C-alpha cells in the first residue's frame, strides 16, 4: 500500500543521503555511483516494476497478495544467508548490473 | 571393581507366606532387574500333560486341563536335582525329568460330591505333593480347605486322568509363577522428584514415608541418587519366599556367567579381531 | 584460562516479570554495575535457587581451553586441562541468533542489544563496547555465573 | 494357528550365535554387541554397569521390536581401552556384587529367624 | 506378480513418495496422537535430560550423526535440553519461522510488545530448534510444517 | 462357572477361599469382614471373588449328567 511507501522501499537512490558514502552496505559500488548506463538501466528497471505493480493491481482487484507459485524465493534466499554465513552488518560485496542481468 | 559398592540387606520381616526386605546402596536397575527375575526367572513344577481316560463332568475336557494345570505344587526340596524336558535323552517321559499324577473320582453317592487337590495322588513319593493338607498342623486350615475345587459332580458323572508335571519358568507360561505378588518401592518422601505432584498434600503417606513424621511434605535434594529399595515378596505358597530369592540370585549368577562363557567363545572361537 | 569475550558484575531487578512463568526455568529481570547495560536470562532454577536482591557476577566466553577453537565436542570427560574456571557456579553452552541496534542513519550503531539461545533457554543483553563479541552467526559461547557476590 | 510356540522366546536356535560384535563404521572405539533371546532384565542391567564405569564414553541398548527376541548394546570408550574389555569387566563386577548380595542375604537370614525353614 | 510391476510401484505409488499431496500440495500425513502430545510436552524448555537417559534416546535414533552434543548446562551437572535431542532429529538444515500459531500470547499485538521472546513462537535455523513448542501446526498436515519442508 | 484358580491380575491363589466365604456370609452379613478374614487384601484378589457368580451349581442341577 501507499504509492509514496512503495517507491521509498523498492527505489535505489542515487543522490545519497548523508549516511555513508554508498561506502555502507554496498563495497566497491561507491566506484559505479558516477556511471550513467547503469543510472539508466535501473531507472528502466523501476519502470517495470510501476507497469507490472499496474497489472498486478488489475489481476488482484479484491487485494490478496497470497498465490499459488514453485520455489518459495524467500525461504530459498534465507537457506542462502545461512549457508555461506552471511553477516548482514558486515559490507556487501555484490555488484548491482550482476543482479539484474 | 573399585566403584562396585557393597550394596547391603536387611530382613524387616519374615512369615511363612511373606518376606519383606530392604536393599540398600545399589543401583535401580539391579533392583528392578532382580524384581523381573522373582516373576520370570525362577523354576518351579506345575502339571504340564493331562491324558483324559474319562470325563463325564459338565465341564468339558479343555477346561479341566485348564483348572488343572493352574494348581500350586511343592518344589523345593526336587526342583532343583530335577532336569529340564528338552535338555533330557529320554523319548516322551521319565522319572528322572517329570513327576506323575493320577485323579479317579466318580459320584455314587446321592450329595453332590467335589474334586479336590487332595484327591490328586502323586505316583512319585510324597516328597511333592500338592500345596494343601500334608504336614500339615497349619492353622491356615478352615473348613473344606481343599485348595481348589477343581469341579463339582452329581450323582453319575465321572473323572478320570492321569497328568505329568514338568520343571519350567514364569517366562512361558504363568502357571509358573513363584510369586503371590511382589511390592517394590523407592525414596518414599519423594525426595528425588522422579514423580511430579500437583497439589502435593492431595496424597497420602506410606507406612516408609514416615520419616520427617510431619506434614511438611517432600524436601528436595537435586544432588542425590536412587538409593535404598524396598521389596515384599509374597509366596504363592508352591515355593517359600526365602528359596524363591536365592534360587533368583544363582540363575540370574548362572545366566550372567552363561553370557560371559560365550563372550569368552567368541574370543576363542573366530578369534576376536573383528573390533 | 579462555579469553574473555564479556565480564561483569549484575544486580537482580526482578525474578518474576508479568507472572506467567513455568516450573524448573525462571527469567531473571538484571542491571548491570557499570549502569550501560540491561540482561533477561532464563536459568534453571530447580538446581540454583537465586533470590531478588543481591548483585551475581557473570561471565562470557567463547572457549575453555587456553584461547582456541575446541566445539567438536561430545564434551569429554577425560580433559584434566585446568583451563576452565570451572570454579564458576552455573555454566551454559549455546549460540548467538540474532543481533540488533540502530542501523539507519548517519552513524546510528548506537549501543546495541544482543540474542542468545542456550538449548532453548533465552537470554538478551544490551550494551555498546560489547559490539566486537556479539554476531547472528557462530555457535560457541559459554555463560558462565559465578560467586553470587557478597 | 499362527501363534508362536511359546518356549521359542528364550529357547536359543541352534543355527543362531548367542553373542555378535560388529565394528561401526562411523566413529573409532564404538563396538555393536547383538544379544539374542534377552530381553531387557540382562540389557537394562548391563546398560547400567557400563555407564557406572567411568572410562566409557557412551553406553546404550535397544530391543529393536517386542516381538523379535534381541536386543543391542553399542559402547563406546575412551581411545585407550578396548570396549570388550569393558564388557568382560562389566559382567564380571556384577557378578561379584550378586555374588556378595546373596552372600549377604543368606548370612542375613542366619540371623536367628525361626521360619528359616 | 513380476519385476516390471515391482519397478512401476516401487516408482510411482510408494508411500515414502506419497506424502504430500497435490490436491492441497500440504502433507497427507502429519505427527499424530500420543507422539503428536508428546512433542509438546517433550519440547517445552523447562525439560532436562541427564547423562543416562540421553544416550538411550540418542540410541534409538537411526542417522545419528555418531557424535554426542555437548548439554545445554555443564555445571553442576550435564543436562540436555529437550530441544537440545529435539534438534538432532531435523534433517540437514531445513528453516522455518512461526508455523505454530499456537493458542500461546496475545495475537496481533503481543509479539509486537518487546518480543520478550516469549518462547511461544517457533524458531529453527540451520537444523537446529533455536525456540518455541511443536505441535500439530509444526509437526502436522499444516502448509508450513516442518515435515512439508522436510520433503 | 466356579471360582478360578489364582486372581487374574495378580496370581494369589483365590479358588480355595469360595466354599469359606459362603459360611461367612450365612453368619454374619459383613461382606468387608467376610473377604478380611479369607485374607483378600488388595482388590484386584477382592472383585475376584466380590464379582464371581457361581453358574456351576444351577448346571448341575440336569438330571443327564449322562451326556
Ligand atoms: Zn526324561
Ligand atoms: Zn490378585
Amino acid at each position: 500500500p501507499s504509492n509514496k511507501a512503495f517507491e521509498k522501499k523498492f527505489r535505489f537512490d542515487y543522490t545519497n543521503e548523508r549516511a555513508l558514502r554508498r561506502t555502507l552496505q554496498e563495497d566497491l559500488v561507491k566506484d559505479v555511483l558516477s556511471n550513467a548506463h547503469i543510472q539508466n538501466e535501473l531507472e528502466r528497471e523501476f519502470e517495470r516494476m510501476r507497469e507490472d505493480r499496474e497489472v498486478l493491481r488489475v489481476i488482484f482487484p479484491t487485494g490478496d497478495s497470497k498465490v499459488v507459485l514453485p520455489c518459495n524465493l524467500l525461504r530459498m534466499i534465507w537457506n542462502a544467508q545461512k549457508i555461506f554465513h552471511i553477516n548482514p552488518r558486515l559490507p556487501s560485496d555484490l555488484h548491482p548490473i550482476k543482479v539484474v542481468e | 571393581m573399585p566403584y562396585a559398592n557393597q550394596p547391603t540387606v536387611r530382613i524387616t520381616e519374615l512369615t511363612d507366606e511373606n518376606v519383606k526386605f530392604i536393599i540398600e546402596n545399589t543401583d535401580l536397575a539391579v533392583a528392578n532387574s532382580i524384581r523381573r527375575v522373582f516373576i520370570a526367572e525362577v523354576p518351579i513344577i506345575a502339571i504340564d500333560w493331562v491324558q483324559i481316560d474319562a470325563n463325564s463332568s459338565v465341564l468339558h475336557d479343555e477346561f479341566i486341563a485348564h483348572r488343572l494345570g493352574l494348581i500350586p505344587l511343592i518344589s523345593d526340596d526336587i526342583v532343583d536335582k530335577l532336569q529340564y524336558s528338552r535338555d533330557c535323552t529320554c523319548e516322551e517321559f521319565c522319572p528322572e525329568c517329570s513327576v506323575e499324577f493320577t485323579l479317579d473320582v466318580r459320584c455314587n453317592e446321592d450329595q453332590t460330591r467335589h474334586v479336590t487337590s487332595r484327591d490328586l495322588i502323586s505316583n512319585s513319593p510324597r516328597v511333592i505333593p500338592v500345596t494343601s493338607r500334608n504336614r500339615d498342623n497349619d492353622p491356615n486350615d478352615y473348613v473344606e480347605q481343599d485348595d481348589i475345587l477343581i469341579v463339582k459332580l452329581r450323582k453319575g458323572q465321572e473323572l478320570r486322568l492321569r497328568a505329568y508335571a514338568k520343571k519350567g519358568f514364569g517366562k512361558e507360561h504363568a502357571k509358573w509363577n513363584p510369586t503371590a505378588g511382589v511390592a517394590f518401592e523407592y525414596d518414599p518422601d519423594n525426595a528425588l522428584r522422579h514423580t511430579v505432584y500437583p497439589k502435593p498434600e492431595e496424597w497420602p503417606k506410606s507406612e516408609y514415608s514416615e520419616l520427617d513424621e510431619d506434614e511438611s511434605q517432600a524436601p528436595y535434594d537435586p544432588n542425590g541418587k536412587p538409593e535404598r529399595f524396598y521389596y515384599n515378596v509374597e509366596s504363592c505358597g508352591s515355593l517359600r519366599p526365602e528359596t524363591i530369592v536365592l534360587s533368583a540370585l544363582s540363575g540370574l549368577k548362572k545366566k550372567l556367567s552363561d553370557l560371559q562363557t560365550q563372550l569368552s567363545h567368541e574370543i576363542q572361537s573366530d578369534v576376536l579381531t573383528i573390533n | 584460562m579462555a579469553g574473555i569475550l564479556f565480564e561483569d558484575i549484575f544486580d537482580v531487578k526482578d525474578i518474576d516479570p508479568e507472572g506467567k512463568k513455568f516450573d524448573r526455568v525462571s527469567r531473571l529481570h538484571c542491571e548491570s554495575e557499570s549502569f550501560k547495560m540491561d540482561l533477561i536470562l532464563d536459568v534453571n532454577i530447580q538446581i540454583y535457587p537465586v533470590d531478588l536482591g543481591d548483585k551475581f557476577r557473570l561471565v562470557i566466553a567463547s572457549t575453555l581451553y587456553e584461547d582456541g577453537t575446541l566445539d567438536d565436542g561430545e564434551y569429554n570427560p577425560t580433559d584434566d586441562r585446568p583451563s576452565r574456571a570451572d570454579q564458576f557456579e552455573y555454566v551454559m553452552y549455546g549460540k548467538v541468533y540474532r543481533i540488533e541496534g540502530d542501523e539507519t542513519s548517519t552513524e546510528a550503531a548506537t549501543r546495541l542489544s544482543a540474542y542468545v539461545s542456550y538449548g532453548g533457554l533465552l537470554m538478551r543483553l544490551q550494551g555498546d563496547a560489547n559490539n566486537l563479541h556479539g554476531f547472528e552467526v557462530d555457535s560457541r559461547v559459554y555463560l558462565l555465573m559465578k560467586k553470587l557476590a557478597f | 494357528m499362527n501363534a508362536p510356540p511359546a518356549f521359542e522366546s528364550f529357547l536359543l536356535f541352534e543355527g543362531e550365535k548367542k553373542i555378535t560384535i560388529n565394528k561401526d563404521t562411523k566413529v573409532p572405539n564404538a563396538c555393536l554387541f547383538t544379544i539374542n533371546k534377552e530381553d531387557h532384565t540382562l540389557g537394562n542391567i548391563i546398560k547400567s554397569q557400563l555407564l557406572k564405569d567411568p572410562q566409557v564414553l557412551f553406553a546404550g541398548y535397544k530391543v529393536p521390536h517386542p516381538l523379535e527376541h534381541k536386543i543391542i548394546i553399542r559402547v563406546q570408550t575412551t581411545p585407550d581401552y578396548s570396549p570388550q574389555e569393558a564388557f568382560t569387566n562389566a559382567i564380571t563386577d556384577l557378578i561379584s556384587e550378586l555374588s556378595l548380595l546373596e552372600e549377604r542375604f543368606r548370612v542375613a537370614i542366619k540371623d536367628k529367624q525361626e521360619g528359616i525353614e | 506378480q513380476s519385476l516390471e510391476t515391482r519397478a512401476e510401484i516401487q516408482e510411482l505409488a510408494m508411500v515414502p513418495r506419497m506424502i504430500v499431496t497435490p490436491q492441497s500440495n500440504r502433507p497427507v500425513m502429519g505427527i499424530v496422537q500420543d507422539t503428536l502430545t508428546a512433542v509438546r510436552k517433550f519440547t517445552k524448555r523447562d525439560v532436562f535430560l541427564e547423562r543416562g537417559e540421553v544416550m538411550n534416546l540418542l540410541m534409538f535414533l537411526s542417522t545419528w550423526d555418531g557424535k554426542v552434543p555437548q548439554p545445554a548446562i555443564l555445571k553442576p551437572r550435564p543436562l540436555w535440553t529437550g530441544k537440545q535431542i529435539f534438534s538432532l532429529i531435523i534433517p540437514g538444515h531445513i528453516n522455518c519461522i512461526r508455523t505454530h500459531s499456537t493458542h500461546p500470547d496475545d495475537e496481533d499485538s503481543g509479539p509486537y510488545k518487546h518480543i520478550s521472546p516469549g518462547d511461544t513462537k517457533v524458531v529453527v535455523e540451520n537444523g537446529e530448534l533455536i525456540m518455541g513448542i511443536l505441535c500439530k501446526k509444526s509437526l502436522g498436515t499444516s502448509a508450513g510444517s516442518l515435515v512439508h519442508i522436510s520433503y | 462357572m466356579i471360582i478360578p484358580v489364582r486372581c487374574f491380575t495378580c496370581g494369589k491363589i483365590v479358588g480355595n477361599k469360595w466354599e469359606a466365604y459362603l459360611g461367612l456370609l450365612q453368619a454374619e452379613y459383613t461382606e468387608g469382614d467376610a473377604l478380611d478374614a479369607l485374607g483378600l487384601k488388595r482388590y484386584c484378589c477382592r472383585r475376584m471373588l466380590l464379582a464371581h457368580v457361581d453358574l456351576i451349581e444351577k448346571l448341575l442341577n440336569y438330571a443327564p449328567l449322562e451326556k
